[PDB]
């Protein structure tokens, strides 16, 4: 019921052996978010996907269709 | 289908816009900040900074003038104090506020009046163009941007040579189905016969590495040919 | 430079340490602890908002295939080692070995051990993936057509890369080699970080050694 | 140091994302592309001429 980071103390968390986006920063990449019933669940930050590239010295991707976005930026 | 998809993309920005909050943290931060700046300020008044009170005509009504000095002084120095502590203040984020301005501006130029190639300058993926929108404070782009979808694995190959001498592709790349070769342009998969007028010549075959024995059509050979 | 450190300072504690009589007096001067402490965490977020800007940059973490044929470049300076204890990369160590209360010190956000692996994976993205990786999936593509894609960038024909294609990794792969003889040897190349660090430094001492005035 | 940050950040985006145009913005001479690597609370390219 007690947590330990590198970072301090956490008490009223759970630890999580998963991992995700990050709802709310903690430090050195511990996360706390409010997740099943339910409680505060505090985890290591996750960055995405894991992902690898089928690179080869002679193999190529090339794009067949395309999708037009549109996105907001605010200043 | 670009028509569509345009208006498709128009139309879910207002639902992204209508619910949600969070999209507007930026201009409804920089609000509340100098509401605290403010408040804070205007809470100043009320403390005393060690004077018998905090009323400055009480204070007056309560004391004939040659000790008031004494008390008066300590408020002057207080709340003088307090303000251009948030001046400063005022003046740092000012600074900020001008450096998003120019940024914005130039976001305005080179992304509105024209088209620029500086990736991620204009939103993720390749830019097409943009629009902009007013808004209390600050202003709001609207990045029209293109983006690759659906890809494939193709087998490629940095030359070809056809009569020893190499052939080098003009505007694109050479990929290979598997069976037939061709050259096709590099961000949009559209197979053409490789021929002499997306190529041209280059040295001979064994100096290239990883070229591939092929043929290279001739568009003149069959007028000849007639 | 990137991110300061995130420091924080009790005002209460770092003006009138354990004494009511002194934290009474505080009291009159209204919000100044209010400000400082609101100040200073202002600062704080806003050292990460700058480092998750500058790194967190590609959705998906990539991550280079086991073989290394890049056309003959050799990348081992600057790819992760899996041997080394820490998930970093060989020149990436010379740059750690380069750079050397009532007032805490907030970690930063991210750790060296994830800022490396975001720095793998741009490093993968550009290595495999040509430049679309930023426009949108990456798509793999052999790294010698990388380059003749970026020779046409400059105006300078595939042809020349092609004919030339060895004579320049010997001439790439040697140019990283200077780095780290040039990184080894001349410590104070990386005067500019080493000055942030050095300058917060600076301020804090200059904030403790007031204490002892009268 | 913000300041810093953002010029940072579009190096990043402009000049190792992609291949930018602009001279002398990333490294003396034409550019061919640019490696990053993490630091101390800071970053550096490598910026491929």
């Amino acid at each position: 019921n007690v947590f330990q980071t590198r970072a301090g103390c956490l008490i009223g968390a759970e630890h999580v052996n998963n991992s995700y986006e990050c709802d709310i920063p903690i430090g050195a990449g511990i996360c706390a978010s409010y997740q099943t019933s339910q409680s505060i669940i505090a985890y290591t930050m996750s960055l995405g996907a894991e992902n690898s590239v089928a690179y080869s010295n002679n193999s190529i991707a090339i794009p067949t269709n395309f999708t037009i976005s549109v996105t907001t930026e605010i200043l | 289908l670009i028509a569509n998809q345009f208006n498709s993309a128009i139309g879910k920005i207002q639902d992204s816009l209508s619910s949600t909050a969070s999209a507007l943290g930026k201009l409804q931060d920089v609000v509340n900040q100098n509401a605290q700046a403010l408040n804070t300020l205007v809470k100043q008044l009320s403390s005393n900074f060690g004077a018998i009170s905090s009323v400055l005509n009480d204070i007056l009504s309560r004391l004939d003038p040659p000790e008031a000095e004494v008390q008066i002084d300590r408020l002057i120095t207080g709340r003088l104090q307090s303000l251009q502590t948030y001046v400063t203040q005022q003046l740092i984020r000012a600074a900020e506020i001008r450096a998003s301005a120019n940024l914005a501006a130039t976001k305005m130029s080179e992304c509105v009046l024209g088209q620029s190639k500086r990736v991620d300058f204009c939103g993720k993926g390749y830019h097409l163009m943009s629009f902009p929108q007013s808004a209390p404070h600050g202003v709001v782009f609207l990045h029209v941007t293109y983006v690759p979808a659906q890809e494939k694995n193709f087998t490629t190959a940095p030359a070809i040579c056809h009569d020893g001498k190499a052939h080098f592709p003009r505007e694109g790349v050479f990929v290979s189905n598997g069976t037939h070769w061709f050259v096709t342009q590099r961000n949009f998969y559209e197979p053409q016969i490789i021929t002499t007028d997306n190529t041209f010549v280059s040295g001979n075959c064994d100096v290239v590495i990883g070229i591939v024995n092929n043929t290279v059509y001739d568009p003149l050979q069959p007028e000849l040919d007639s | 430079p990137v991110s300061m450190t995130k420091t924080s300072v009790d005002c209460t504690m770092y003006i009138c340490g354990d004494s009511t009589e002194c934290s009474n007096l505080l009291l009159q001067y209204g919000s100044f602890c209010t400000q400082l402490n609101r100040a200073l965490t202002g600062i704080a977020v806003e050292q990460d908002k700058n480092t998750q800007e500058v790194f967190a940059q590609v959705k998906q973490i990539y991550k280079t295939p086991p073989i290394k044929d890049f056309g003959g470049f050799n990348f081992s300076q600057i790819l992760p080692d899996p041997s080394k204890p820490s998930k970093r990369s060989f020149i990436e160590d010379l740059l750690f070995n380069k750079v050397t209360n009532g007032l805490t010190v907030l970690p930063p956000l991210l750790t060296d051990e994830m800022i490396a692996q975001y720095t793998s994976a741009l490093l993968a993205g550009t290595i495999t993936s040509g430049w679309t990786f930023g426009a949108g999936a990456a798509l793999q593509i052999p790294f010698a057509m990388q380059m003749a894609y970026r020779f046409n960038g400059i105006g300078v024909t595939q042809n020349v890369l092609y004919e030339n294609q060895k004579l320049i990794a010997n001439q790439f792969n040697s140019a990283i080699g200077k780095i780290q003889d040039s990184l080894s040897s001349t410590a104070s190349a990386l005067g500019k970080l080493q000055d942030v660090v050095n300058q917060n430094a600076q301020a804090l001492n200059t904030l403790v050694k007031q204490l002892s005035s009268n």
